[PDB]
RNA sequence: UGGAUGCGUUAAAAAAAAAAAAAAAAAAA
RNA sequence: ACAGGAUCAAAUCUUCCUUGAGCGACUCGGCAGGCAAAAAAAAAAAAAA
RNA sequence: AUGGGUAUUAAUAGAGUUUUUAUCGGCAGUAUUUACGAGAUGUA
């Protein structure tokens, strides 16, 4: 390139469902009960203890070593990218706001996702 | 009920209905109802409506002032009426009545001529015109106030939207507004007129009376009244462009209609076309969401006033003939009978 | 258009109502074993669900012309199926419009001079 | 937007396209079109709306005129977005409306300069569609040939010009595509017509046809031979991109007689001329290749141009590719080996900043021709060291040829990070 | 990732290459493995908030009709002016009004604006501009699951610019309802939609798999932009979203249900690795499915997909690991640590086997179509050059039996000449099919002499008989187009089916020189691989002979003759790009078609391998051929050519 | 398993506070 | 918006200038929600099918 | 490399998919709302 192309920052400054560059990883509560799920998946499936986990209805996925070995490598490679692209986000949006999202401090209904009731 | 339930005031508001206040509102409402209007881009004419037996008698009378005579009249004069005079002066014009019929054959004549008249399709009309009625009942035992408010319930509604609402109403005395209503709906179907574009334009209450009863009490004897009053409603068939600039162009469609086309598609008494055959009349969303693409086609000119105004009123008048032919033919009706009944 | 819901014109309908949680459309075809249909049954018998699919309790039945669906009304009208006997209705219009022919409505209701009904 | 692309309103054009997104399947494919004309103008990437437009103008594509065509194409270009799909698509339909071939919207079939407007663009975004360069070297011949045969003077050019020319050159050039007949062709049309061909378009002709072709083919040598006399005659009308041009063309040709003296000649040229070009802040040209050229084979470069070069390569910078980079560095390094402090900083913290985009061997060499063309400051050359450290061992890289932590007080004293406190003022 | 995206747009060398616009194909998109998503859930939860107040019949928005070209008048009085129109400008015009049939036939007897060849009266416009068969068939969007199937086939049975939504509707439904739809009926739907996608459909030259035969101006040819293979027939999101389903209902499929998914996949050019292995382990021979129960068509439209998509499988996984590298974290001590130190098959073999068995005991019931496709498939690369690692010699020994029964039973049956697009297919089918036979025979005897190490002629007459003629005949009976050595008349047909006939002559081309290399190859024992090594690699080596060529050296003297006979008139260009080489070799064992080569590959050269560019370099020096430019670009580009 | 009240308990601090109902360069809606 | 501009040209991470106060601030634009039903001391509590 | 046919990492025009509780009874029928432009000086 000679004269550089700039990229829309739209797609960053877009903040609804119907964007993803912005809500792929809200909330965050889902976003780690997304990623724990996943890695539950492929451990008891991509890595079989010879018994029916029954986390889902059951899949005729490959069983052969030499199949495993590489949808393994294909997930660790989706897992470190998913983990990488949050950590960038994460960084430029402190940089540039100086917002920061962290673990919850407290057992709270608010944490758990649901709202305060007398009962 | 709800008890949070937001009960309107025409006359005070939170947010400041003050008269400057209401004077920028409305302005604002006149305009947004003015640009909701979709106006055709080429006509060939702008035909308006007049009425000959009123013009005739403007012309008598203002003879009559100007001359002192009847028109024709070159001995005697104009007798003006007195105390006691059986004799109407203006008794060789028609009664208002009369004048209806006139204008009802007239509006005949004009509707049969239109559909021999080149161009018949680009021609500008407005809001007057069609048929009228004028239905009157007598001796209803309520009084002005409550007759006020059941009649400002029913002004300006589609004739079977007015007898819904005053039948959801559960009121006794209402039953002398749902039977005249009733019977002129009935007349008018029977003398010819389309029930679907009917509706009510204006009422007028006259007085009759009221009975007196004694009524004996501690110190007094008072007297309570019962009312006695009549009720002349005004029905006006829309002619099919008026219906059409209604219903398709500002989207003003009857809530029977409308509630008619849900229990339909509900029921499944239709087939799946016709969600989309009526998607400009459904449901409020989708009568808002066809108006912004009416418009969008109009202002990029790709929309068509008068094709669609053409399209519409065949559609309908397709749908009323083939009603027509088939309860003819559920009959055993010869395709003679069937022929002729179309001349 | 082969399908009956997506035919512009219907044949002539029945509706039934008073079907228990067991019925089927096979059920509603033994039923009205001996009468033409106008369609396999599975076109022929619609049976009526809300969003959730819970039966309603109601159904449409097509035949194959007015005067076969009039003799399956006659013949069925109150007969049983699965311990309930069934009601059957027309679920057709004639085009007369008889809905333009009100009764006249009292003009006379002296309501506490009167039994006592859920009228 | 158009208007706002023409502005340069490049953030407001940005924000319109939230509310443009759920429009463009109801616009007119020419609206479409000059919107995809205007994104590209202003180098805006909008790859949701890009996507959309082609998705709106699939059913409309093939009956659009071809200016309208070359809009589409030219707008995808100047965003960058490699939609080979469309490219394809567009090249098909062109070569069809050729093979047919043989005011308000705009003929359907193509002209020459349709089809070497989408040729630039497929030059542009890197399509290499040789189908589509056979036609076209076809249909350039021809015209060559008719041209040729014309022969009354009035009708020459009349189908294409000079500049039609070089920008065929230009993008077999750029396009890597050696079509022998065709820059013979253009060669020999060049010979024939020369005294009608502008300095600038000789200078450009020139530099591709040297690049591309070997100087020993006898027609070769020869009309490059004319074209050296030619430019080395108009060299007082060149501005500094021909110039550059020439210089280079100049020494990559490989003249019969005068081989050395040729090139001294054009480099003393090129250096007088260079002066009179003080002020020209506007002009885009290879300054690093230009100062490269003038010092090589031990040849010493004038002070006044030198200065004047280097001054002028400020602006550059944000074209520069890592080639260019490596160009300048080595440049500098040669000529000290006279040192431009303020550009070799410059440089230092661009590439420190711009790491990523250097390959092992070229990052290596850039800091080796840094470091000898005077040291840049440490606060560029220490991290710097960090980074060539650390491609070497992810790129297993280490030539057979082959610090410390960075302290507060080699950050540059301008800022104030260091916890002095200085008099003076800060006018504001 | 911005630095990949920053290196390529930097890089003067990498080019997106084709010969022809057909060329280009849709990029190769991996589909990775499905996972619960309350997130997703979340997100429809929202989307789904304001239903209640929202119409209950038809929520979604009512389609636009595609505009026109160029704006209306603008008085905008249709009606008046008379012209017909489209039916999508009616439906505008109209305000989005339905035309049933019999209100189409008034309105045509009325007015002359309805009278457009659009709107049929038997048919109807539509509410949406939906013109012929589409306008008596409701919007997919209301169809019920159990409808959709017939609703589609119906639709498809019609084979013009509102017919996209029509279909995009179709997609959209079934995608939502892919979880209800049953799973035949789910593969049934894609293969519809992939239909009406890609109808009018031409093959890339260079690629094998094809999803039907070519048989069922001057040619049977026609070259839709609209429909070029770059356009991919179906969304990928629909592909990920039934993967799930196909994953979890594989075990209901019968054979020519796998057949078809595969072929839409492959068409589509998405893969989900997931799904194609578990396709690979379900069928083996007599892995509860036998692949005999196949018939042979299906058999070989399955392979060829499994092929097609598993080869750009390994591709792209070689590819990410390399990237992995930078994604990966490294620290500085590692970093300092380091320099205190310095101080390709993809069949697993029960299924390659059990194919090789399948062609073995079936070839006599097979198309040229489907065996050639198989057997190109199935040999693929071979790992030629570097000899579970590979397959079992005794699977290539099937397969080599199974093209010489092949041969011998369609020597006997009877072709049929149709129009000069099919007869190129099939030119090239034949080719493809020596060159299958070619690399079996190379494949067993570099085993073989590696056993030494340590320690089907007559079918290839056949088939070089039948394409030396052939060639020469359809380069007679095909049109003559212009030479690179006011426009010129370039037909697009023509130039296709030129391209196909010269792939036929590379591919040809190929198999003579690897049945070469296989030849020669039967102290000397390591010496004849070697040999063979640096001849595939393009390494120095002595001159290679005809006399190698034993029984088939006249037939390959007859094959250079036909090639001769062509290039010479109709010019190099055409070529394809992967055999230049073959065809050098071939000039070279042989010794104005010569000079022709020459100029295609140097113009061409930026786009040449290096390993090619190797082996020209030394074929150019062993015949002794001096073309001024070619020496140039040998001697003056590709540093990784010239300092070695 | 609970509700109300004081005959029960707590506070008596903030007033530029607690809080609110009309973002206003919009000068003829 | 680091969006536009200047310069012998900026530590990674803009040396400055412009952006009247980058619309009061942050968002949305198929946004927004008056009535019915069902609930309901102020409030809160049901995704769609 | 008397140097840029030149070395490195295109997911590239496509980073795309509906969670949990729950034996049984009940609500979910409607209306309003965004082009108050001169599409247009129509694609040169």
């Amino acid at each position: 390139l000679r004269h550089r192309v700039l990229p829309s920052s739209l797609p960053n400054r877009l903040f609804s469902v119907d964007n993803r560059e912005t809500t792929r990883f809200w909330p965050p509560p889902l976003q780690k009960e997304e990623d724990e799920r996943r890695g539950a998946f492929v451990e008891s499936c991509l890595q079989p203890s010879g018994k029916a986990s029954l986390l889902q209805p059951p899949q005729c996925l490959p069983r052969a070593p030499s199949h495993l070995a590489k949808l393994m490598e294909e997930e660790e490679r989706l897992r470190l990218y998913r983990h990488l692209k949050k950590e960038e986000r994460d960084a430029a949006t402190l940089n540039k706001f100086g917002i920061w999202a962290g673990e919850p401090i407290a057992d709270t209904p608010a944490a758990k996702m649901q709202p305060l009731v007398a009962r | 009920p709800n008890t949070k339930r937001r009960i309107r005031d025409p006359f005070w508001r939170r947010s400041g209905w003050w008269r400057w206040r209401q004077q920028e509102v409305k302005a604002m409402n006149r305009s947004r109802a003015f640009r909701r209007h979709l106006f055709p881009r080429f006509t060939t004419e702008t035909v308006s409506f007049v009425d000959a037996a009123e013009a005739e008698a403007k012309r008598f009378k203002e003879i009559v002032a100007e001359t002192g005579r009847y028109p024709g009249q070159t001995v005697n004069f104009f007798v003006p009426k007195v105390e006691g005079a059986k004799l109407d002066p203006f008794a060789a014009l028609p009664s208002r009545q009369k004048r209806l019929k006139l204008r009802r054959k007239a509006v005949r004549e004009a509707e049969e001529a239109e559909k021999a008249r080149e161009d018949a399709d680009f021609v500008w009309r407005g809001k007057g015109g069609g048929r009228v009625w004028e239905e009157r009942k007598a001796n209803i035992p309520l009084g002005k106030k409550k007759l006020l408010l059941y009649c400002t319930i029913i002004k300006g509604l589609q004739i079977t939207d007015a007898i819904d609402w005053l039948s959801s109403l559960c009121l006794h005395r209402v039953n002398y507004l749902l039977n005249l209503l009733n019977a002129s709906r009935k007349k008018i179907h029977e003398q010819g007129g389309d029930i679907s574009r009917v509706y009510v334009e204006s009422y007028m209450l006259n007085i009759q009376g009221q009975i007196k009863r004694p009524q004996f009490r501690l110190r007094m004897v008072n007297l309570i009244k019962t009312w006695k009053f009549a009720v002349v409603l005004r029905f006006r068939e829309y002619p099919m462009d008026e219906y059409f600039h209604k219903l398709f162009i500002l989207k003003h469609v009857p809530r029977s209609l409308t509630t008619d086309m849900r229990l339909a598609l509900a029921g499944q008494r239709v087939g799946l076309h016709a969600v989309r055959d009526w998607y400009p009349f459904l449901d409020s969303k989708t009568r808002f969401f066809h108006r912004k693409r009416l418009k969008w086609l109009d202002r990029t000119r790709q929309f068509d006033y008068c094709l669609a105004r053409r399209v519409f009123k065949s559609k309908y008048e397709e749908n009323c003939r083939r009603r027509k032919i088939q309860v003819l033919q559920a009959r055993g009706a010869s395709d003679a009978v069937i022929e002729e009944a179309n001349l | 258009t082969e399908p009956i819901s997506h035919m512009q014109e219907k044949p002539a309908t029945l509706r039934l109502r008073g079907l228990p949680y067991r019925t089927t459309a096979e059920d509603i075809a033994n039923f009205f074993e001996g009468y033409s249909l106008a369609g396999p049954p599975d076109e022929a018998i619609q049976l009526h669900r809300r969003m959730d699919g819970r039966p309603t309790g109601w159904a449409s039945v097509y035949f194959e012309s007015e005067q076969e669906a009039r003799r399956a009304k006659q013949d069925k009208h109150r007969s049983y199926l699965h311990g309930r006997y069934i009601e059957i209705f027309i679920n057709f219009e004639t085009g007369e419009l008889e809905w333009i022919h009100q009764p006249q409505l009292s003009e006379n209701v002296n309501r506490k001079h009167h039994g006592k009904d859920n009228r | 937007c158009v208007y706002l692309a023409k502005l340069n309103a490049t953030g407001d054009l940005q924000d319109l396209s939230r509310f443009l997104i759920p429009q463009v399947e109801a616009y007119f494919p020419f609206q479409l079109c000059l919107l995809a004309h205007a994104f590209g103008s202003v180098r805006l990437q909008d790859k949701v709306l890009f996507a959309a437009i082609d998705e709106a103008l699939r059913p409309h594509l093939s009956e659009l005129p071809a200016a309208m065509l070359v809009k589409l194409t030219q707008g995808y270009a100047g965003a960058l977005v490699h939609n080979y799909g469309l490219l394809a698509r567009v090249s098909l339909l062109l070569q069809q409306r050729v093979s047919r071939a043989a005011r308000h919207s705009g003929p359907l079939l193509p002209t020459l300069h349709h089809l070497l407007a989408f040729g630039r663009v497929c030059a542009d975004l890197k399509y290499q569609d040789f189908g589509y360069l056979e036609m076209l070297s076809i249909q350039m011949q021809a015209a060559f040939r008719a041209d040729l045969a014309v022969s009354s003077s009035r009708e020459t050019f009349q189908r294409f010009s000079p500049f039609s020319v070089q920008e065929l050159v230009e993008i077999f050039h750029r396009l890597k595509v050696n079509d022998v007949s065709l820059l013979l062709a253009a060669l020999r049309h060049v010979q024939a017509r020369m005294h009608d061909y502008p300095p600038s378009c000789v200078a450009s002709i020139g530099f591709c046809t040297a690049q591309m072709l070997p100087c020993d083919a006898s027609t070769v040598r020869q009309v490059h031979a004319q074209m050296l006399e030619v430019l080395q005659e108009a060299v007082p009308l060149l501005d500094l991109c021909s110039l550059g041009q020439l210089a280079a063309f100049a020494k990559k040709a490989k003249p019969r007689r005068n081989r050395s003296a040729l090139r001294s000649s054009v480099f003393e040229a090129v250096e007088a001329r260079v002066l009179e070009l003080q002020g020209d802040g506007r002009t885009v040209f290879d300054v690093g290749r230009l100062l490269e050229l003038l010092s090589l084979n031990g040849r010493r470069v004038s002070e006044e141009a030198f200065h004047i070069l280097c001054r002028q390569a400020h602006r550059h910078h944000d074209l520069f590719e890592p080639q260019d980079f490596c160009r300048l560095a080595r440049a500098l390094a040669r000529v000290k080996c006279l040192q431009a402090s303020s550009l070799v900083n410059a440089l230092a913290r661009r590439t420190l900043r711009q790491e990523d985009e250097f390959s092992p061997r070229d990052f290596l060499s850039l800091l080796r021709s840094l470091t000898l063309a005077g040291p840049p400051d440490r606060v560029y050359a220490v991290p710097l060291k960090e980074k060539l450290r650390r491609k070497q061992v992810l790129h297993n890289y280490f030539p057979a040829s082959q610090s410390e932590q960075l302290l507060e007080s080699d950050l540059p004293p301008s800022s104030r990070q260091t916890p002095t406190l200085r008099k003076g003022r800060l006018l504001l | 990732s911005v630095a990949s995206r920053i290196h390529f747009l930097n890089s003067r060398t990498r080019f997106q290459t084709a010969v022809h616009a057909s060329d280009v194909a849709p990029p190769f998109l991996l589909l990775p493995l499905a996972s619960p998503r309350p997130l997703l859930a979340y997100h429809h939860r929202f989307r789904t908030r304001n239903r209640k107040r929202g119409s209950r019949f038809h929520p979604h928005p009512l389609p636009l009709p595609p505009p026109p070209l160029s704006p209306p008048r603008s008085d905008a009085a249709h009606l008046f002016a008379g012209k017909p129109l489209a039916a999508s400008a009616v439906s505008t015009a109209a305000g989005q009004q339905t035309l049933p049939p019999p209100l189409l036939r008034h309105l045509q007897g009325l007015f002359p604006v309805f009278r457009g060849p659009e709107c049929d009266p038997s048919c109807g416009v539509g509410p949406a501009g939906e013109a012929a068969g589409l306008a008596l068939l409701p919007p997919p969007s209301l169809v019920e699951p159990r409808h959709l199937e017939d609703l589609a086939r119906r639709a498809l049975q019609t084979r013009c610019k509102s017919d996209r939504l029509f279909w995009r509707e179709l997609a959209a439904r079934v995608e939502k309802v892919r979880d209800l739809l049953p799973i035949e009926s789910l593969v049934r739907l894609l293969t519809i939609l992939t239909l009406n996608g890609a109808s009018g459909t031409v093959r890339p030259v260079k690629q094998i798999f094809q999803a039907f035969e070519t048989q069922d101006n001057r040619t049977g040819l026609r070259l839709a932009s609209e429909t070029l293979p770059c356009v991919r027939p179906l969304p990928p999101r629909l592909l990920l979203a039934s993967t799930r389903e196909f994953l979890e209902d594989l075990k209901k499929l019968s054979p020519p249900a796998t057949a078809a998914l595969a072929a839409t996949f492959a068409w589509s050019n998405c893969a989900s690795s997931a799904l194609l292995f578990a396709l690979m382990e379900r069928w083996a021979w007599r892995t509860q499915g036998h692949l005999g129960d196949f018939t042979p068509a299906d058999f070989a439209l399955f392979v060829s997909a499994l092929g097609h998509l598993l080869s750009q499988q390994e591709a792209t996984q070689v590819k990410y690991s390399r990237q992995a590298r930078h994604l990966r974290e490294i620290s500085g001590k590692q970093i300092m640590a380091a320099f205190r130190e310095q101080k390709a098959w993809y069949f697993t073999p029960a299924f390659f086997d059990g194919c090789c068995r399948f062609m073995e005991t079936r070839a006599e019931s097979f198309s040229l179509f489907s065996f050639a496709s198989a057997a190109r498939t199935l040999v693929e690369n071979l790992d030629t050059v570097a000899l579970v690692a590979c397959p079992t010699p005794d699977s290539v020994e099937a397969l080599a039996k199974a093209i010489s029964l092949f041969v011998a039973s369609w020597d006997g049956g009877d072709k049929t000449h149709g129009r000069l697009a099919t007869r190129a297919a099939n030119l090239l089918l034949v080719a493809r099919l020596l060159r299958a036979a070619s690399q079996c025979e190379l494949y067993i005897h570099l085993h073989r002499a590696l056993r030494l190490e340590a320690e089907t002629v007559g079918a290839c007459k056949t088939l070089l008989e039948h394409i030396s003629c052939e060639l020469g005949l359809l380069h007679s009976e095909l049109e003559a187009l212009p030479l690179l050595n006011g426009f010129v008349h370039i037909s697009p047909d023509t130039v296709y089916v030129r391209n196909e006939l010269l792939a036929a002559a590379g591919e040809s081309a190929a198999a003579v020189v690897r049945l070469h290399h296989a030849k020669s190859l039967l102290l000397s024992t390591g010496a004849r691989v070697d040999r063979v090594k640096r001849w595939m690699r393009g390494q120095q080596a002595e001159r290679m002979q005809l006399e190698m060529l034993g029984e088939l050296k006249s037939e390959a003297e007859h094959l250079a003759d036909a090639i001769d006979r062509v290039l010479r008139e109709r010019g190099a260009a055409g070529l394809p790009t992967e055999q230049l080489a073959d065809l050098m070799e071939v000039f070279a064992l042989c010794v104005s078609s010569l000079q022709a080569l020459s100029s295609e590959i140097v113009r061409r050269y930026a786009a040449l391998d290096v390993n090619q560019k190797r082996r020209i370099k030394w074929a150019t020096r062993q015949m002794d051929w001096k073309d001024p430019y070619l020496n140039h670009c040998l001697g003056h580009f590709t540093a990784a050519v010239t300092r070695q």
